[PDB]
């Protein structure tokens, strides 16, 4: 149904969201402390999906820097995810001008 | 005995099934039958039906957070 | 209005049922609970005792309605489904009405004789233990030879379903010859028994009466038909033709939740049925006793007390690559649905010994898969067939 | 995408059925019909030849599917109705699926027997000609002395519904007896031939066949049972027990649609079934030849080709004083449901030779009802407690 | 910045909705059309979720299931960017408590 | 000795009888009572729950034995009376034996059909 899905939604996004989270800490740590960027950065290759699970594991090693990474889902999560209602159905009906010329581009080839 | 144990070995499965801890419990099979035990005697709203899940949610309880939240039922 | 006494315990003994209600604008909740206990039955009335809410959900609530004992006659089904949901679906004042559940008694159960077979009785002619089965569906002799190969793979049944009686292209009497005859040549020639699973369904039942004696004779195994188009009380003339034989076990927002309707089968018998809560029933199958979990659907708490437990089938579709998937969740007690059969026993078999070295099969599943492609050519075909759709986008 | 071929007309021998469809977002309504004929059977395919829209609703089309005359079994219910719609009900693609119609070709509905009894051989044992009948619903003892005084009013049967088996306070035999010497009490003191409608139903079929042997030993009028918890598989061990003795003929979004439960319940048997469209299906069970009615539900055109009728019952609920509208629309051949009975015989006998002056009974049924209260005491008292509410509000 | 972050995730966002059109594209077809439930992967690997690309090829052979894939979504983005500020916000507080305790 | 648990309470549907024992000199109360309980059987064994004494009289005591439900056929009063009491009566360590009373449960009682015709039926 729709429930499955708008659940489904729920998590994955909110993964995109611990993801930005995690690059803004990556941006911050390059100018304060480029031992604690480089360390970040050795980390962040390991291919560990599902970002709320991925800062649980954080916590194990380092309890400190998973806070601020947890810190901006009350503040830079309000400058991404509310501005989401305005700017997905405004992409779609640009993809309803993009795609609907490529049936008169094969109908000018039939032409 | 066989089917103590049975159950026992299921409660620990859906323990550590799991993605998340719950609160108050660890990682030990005295908190997995503790947690069930207390997870399936909070829908009781009446006291003498839910000591039957005490004396045995007070056999099991390991760590001392674990004991805590069986004693919020009494 | 004394159809609902929350002042009251329900006694031991009691049937004890639920409801997830729906009512119209305006409707009280205490009065449409008194609008089903009351135009059930007529000390001989039911009487709704509790009056839970839904969270999170279209105004439901929960009513619990409990029967005395001797409102029902002993070991029936049909007047149990019938005193209690007559004409208690027929009314405007409710959107909805569902039967989430019935407890029933200790005392009322062992009137009841149950399913035949269990689970220890099935593995006295079927000759598997301890790991779950196999088994697909399927002119006339042009028919008995395609049975002839997928037997000849791993399969430890097949299927006649899709509803094939007597036409007048293929007869009733010329498809049983043509699927014993391709018995007794994969026999022997597999070292295992296998059945072929027929229809017995005829338009009287003096005409099934001879679809269920030609078929085992002495000639041939275990071999069932539904239960729709067909009642409890069809069911009966042939289920309890097994209290002789041993010979027919599978039965192939507004409504009643399965879970009733496996407690009306499992008492009326069969010894595997077809189809939280996905693991909700087949703990009621399978299980002797069970606590009430909410989060389950199972609302209320009765032990089984000593009766043959009923097995389950799998109900997704094809599933030849999602073989792990399954044998975790259905467990060891279930049963599943010729080189694209030889495919199918290798990968139900691999698995059960990496479980058994303590390996977690839930969290490594496709790599069982894989190591079992380096010895079965059949394999290797089938892992590329399926889907490996993901998405890394975090 | 030979399931569709709209370049075909059906034959006369083909079996013809239509489907109201409504499929997902984006699905076509030629895919979806392909859909439907392609996974019901499997020269042997049905065939969607037509795709007629619907107007004013939500987004359905008519899918007519013809599939060929061999493809079933020669007197069957169970097979047409289970290898027509086995795993079509099961799409994902369809937001909901109705199935309204089906012709059975001349060729295929003279295979089958049909009702035992019609509108004319219902006339033998049964008393009564020319005029609709009536019945209503009813310890061991006090339930006979109930029964005992509500055919002393006119009622030309009575009803042992509501699920009245053998419970520990009622058994089934000790109420056999208290309601045929309640017959045997009332035969010869009212001048006609009473029933009292009983249940059959039992556990097994063996004991079903013990409730059926001791009712007519030759004791006892025609006396039924039902449909639903049952089957046309469990109703044909006892439907053809009436072709013994004759005594069982009473039958008591997304679906099937009533008139193709209603060609499967002539056709298995019963004399008269309980249920633009009310007049639709009881212009089936009642005719010979039927001409497409699009704007009834009659979507097909099939002669029944002289094969006995089956009568209707009333299904609206009490109508004491709502007499003369259910004479008109039901006619003469249906049925219907001491001082409260006596008031029933009088208020239905009295219309129906107001209807033979040619006084227009549609726009006069109040008036024959009030004067038919000043020679009966009966009547007086039942059209002061019926409705009267209207509105002049122009 | 705070604002283009929001256009960069609107971008992964509406890729992300394109799936649930193709896997209940997917789910439908696997029993209607069979012919066409084995060859939807040939051009759904690595990548399930592009918009045209696919159907520029599919342009050369028949397009049609790309109309339908873009009318999967309509009902999906009306309901759930409507709904979207409380159903992120309510895993936040489970995400929240997990990792304090 | 694990035939004699008077830390036990039997349930609600276990089958439950007595017995008025009297033993031989020295025998003692708690051995004479898991003679009775063990030898008549054979979680499958009765279990003497308590050992009441009789007042005034030759030196009785009141054995209460618990029998589980499973251990019996359903509808059976021959099985009843004789894997109760086949080989019990038969020992010397007793001087005598009665068997004063059995408490059917609610789900054993049921499974009988009992008589035919009753205060009513008559």
């Amino acid at each position: 149904n729709l429930k499955q899905i708008a659940k489904d939604t729920a998590k994955t996004l909110q993964s995109y969201l611990t993801y930005q989270a995690l690059m803004t800490v990556l941006a911050q740590l390059g100018e304060t402390n480029p031992p604690l960027a480089l360390w970040l950065h050795t980390f962040s290759v390991g291919k560990v999906q599902d970002g709320e699970a991925y800062v649980k594991e954080l916590f194990r090693e380092q309890p400190d820097l998973a806070l601020r990474i947890m810190t901006v889902r009350e503040h830079i999560a309000e400058e991404v995810a509310e501005f989401l209602p305005e700017m997905v159905r405004s992409g779609i009906q640009q993809a309803n001008m993009e795609q609907r010329r490529q049936h008169l581009e094969r109908m000018t080839h039939l032409s | 005995d066989a089917d103590e144990a049975r159950e026992i070995a299921k409660a620990i499965k859906d323990f550590s099934r799991f993605r998340i801890l719950p609160e108050g419990f660890s990682n030990h099979p005295g908190d997995a039958v503790a947690y069930q035990a207390w997870k399936l005697a909070r829908q009781y709203s009446d006291l003498q039906e839910r000591s039957r899940l005490i004396a045995r949610g007070l056999r099991f309880a390991h760590s001392e957070t674990a004991r805590k939240q069986i004693e919020q039922l009494l | 209005l004394t159809y609902y006494t929350p002042d009251y315990t329900p006694k031991d003994t009691d049937i004890l049922a639920a409801f997830r209600v729906t009512p119209q604008p305006g409707v009280p909740f205490e009065e449409a609970a008194a609008a089903v206990a009351a135009e059930s039955s007529t000390r001989y009335k039911g009487r709704c005792y509790d009056i839970e809410p839904v969270p999170g959900e279209d105004n439901q609530f929960i009513a619990y309605i409990a029967y005395p004992l001797d409102l029902f006659e002993e070991g029936s089904i049909t007047n149990v489904l019938t005193s209690i949901v007559g004409n208690v679906f027929g009314f405007k004042a409710l959107r909805a009405l569902r039967l989430e559940d019935i407890r029933f008694p200790v005392a009322y159960i062992k009137t009841f004789q149950g399913p035949p077979h269990g689970i220890q009785v099935e593995r006295d002619k079927l000759n598997k233990y301890g790991r779950p089965l196999l088994g697909c569906t399927i002119s006339a002799k042009n028919y008995g030879r395609a049975v002839y190969e997928c037997l000849r793979g791993g399969l430890d049944f097949t299927k006649d379903d899709e509803n094939i009686n007597s036409a007048p292209f293929q007869r009733w009497r010329d498809r049983f010859l043509f699927v014993a005859d391709a018995i007794t040549k994969a026999q022997a020639e597999t070292g295992e028994i296998k059945g072929h699973y027929l229809n017995v369904t005829a338009p009287t039942c003096e005409e099934m009466l001879k679809r269920a004696e030609y078929a085992k004779e002495l000639k041939q195994p275990i071999i069932m038909h539904d239960y729709l188009t067909a009642g409890f009380t069809a069911n009966t003339t042939l289920a309890r033709w097994c209290r002789d034989n041993g010979v027919l076990l599978h039965i192939h927002n507004h409504g009643i939740h399965f879970r009733v309707l496996a407690k009306a089968l499992r008492l009326s018998g069969g010894d595997h049925i077809h189809t939280g809560i996905t693991m909700g029933f087949v703990d009621l199958l399978r299980e002797n006793y069970v606590e009430q979990d909410k989060s389950r659907g199972i609302y209320f708490t009765q032990d089984w007390a000593s009766l043959p437990g009923v097995m389950a089938v799998a109900s997704g579709g094809i599933h030849v690559w999602h073989m792990p998937a399954l044998v975790e969740i259905f467990g060891d007690d279930s049963v599943l649905q010729a080189p694209g059969a030889t495919a199918n026993r290798v990968a139900l078999e691999a698995c059960v010994q990496a479980r058994n070295e303590g390996r977690n099969l839930a969290r490594e599943g496709n790599d069982v898969i894989r190591e079992a492609a380096k010895w079965s050519p059949e394999l290797a075909v089938a892992c590329e067939l399926w889907k490996e759709i993901k998405f890394e986008f975090e």
